[PDB]
């Protein structure tokens, strides 16, 4: 079935908070039908299937998620389900043009390592990055911790983004860093390929 | 260390037992 928007994450110094729009019937029934009539807010959606539940991250007039969450499916809309605008499976990265009513983050420019992590229970936490599509969680924190944060944004001081979070680097169920898609990712796909 | 995904279930909350 489709992807169901079932709430969001709106960001604000960087903090966020949560608010749920969606039951699981409803999320269930909007599945089906690809038709979402609600009004959509933040920069950051939760989002669900029938079968499992994660986050898409809108930039520069795109929602942004995790092809192993999201598959080949279709977002549900207003005006019916819509189709992936970018699907890049060996990226791991799909994209759908953003709801309307969604406020998308513009892509990092400043090439800062201090970024923040926003987690699906909307924490924000300190990671430094290392590399294109690594960096250290600063304070480690149990894997369970991140469990339905796949998609998330990374931040940088500016509130700018410069990834969204794909899987943690965990020692024994401890998440001692996370690997995420590089905004620069998005640009390759839009250009591109 | 290695890589974990970390999809969770249905829903806004999603239920575990
Ligand atoms: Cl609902
Ligand atoms: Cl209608
Ligand atoms: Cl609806
Ligand atoms: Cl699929
Ligand atoms: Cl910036
Ligand atoms: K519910
Ligand atoms: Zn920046």
């Amino acid at each position: 079935g489709s992807v169901v928007i079932v709430g969001r994450i709106i960001l604000s110094p960087i903090t966020a908070y949560s608010q749920q729009t969606r039951g699981l019937l409803g999320c269930i029934i909007t599945s089906l039908t690809g038709r979402d009539r609600n009004q959509v807010e933040g920069e950051v959606q939760v989002v669900s299937t029938a079968t499992q539940s994660f986050l898409a991250t809108c930039v520069n007039g795109v929602c942004w998620t995790v092809y192993h969450g999201a598959g080949s499916k279709t977002l549900a809309g207003p005006k019916g389900p819509i189709t992936q605008m970018y699907t890049n499976v060996d990226q791991d990265l799909v994209g759908w043009q953003a709801p309307p009513g969604a406020r998308s983050l513009t892509p990092c420019t400043c090439g800062s390592s201090d970024l923040y992590l926003v987690t699906r229970h909307a924490d924000v936490i300190p990671v430094r990055r290392r590399g294109d599509s690594r960096g250290s969680l600063l304070s480690p924190r149990p894997v369970s911790y991140l469990k339905g944060s796949s998609g998330g944004p990374l931040l940088c001081p500016s509130g700018h983004a410069v990834g969204i979070f794909r899987a943690a680097v965990c020692t024994r169920g401890v998440a001692k860093a996370v690997d995420f898609v590089p905004v620069e990712s998005m640009e390759t796909t839009m250009r591109g390929s | 260390g290695r890589l974990v995904y970390l999809l969770d279930g249905p829903g806004y909350d999603p239920i575990h037992c």
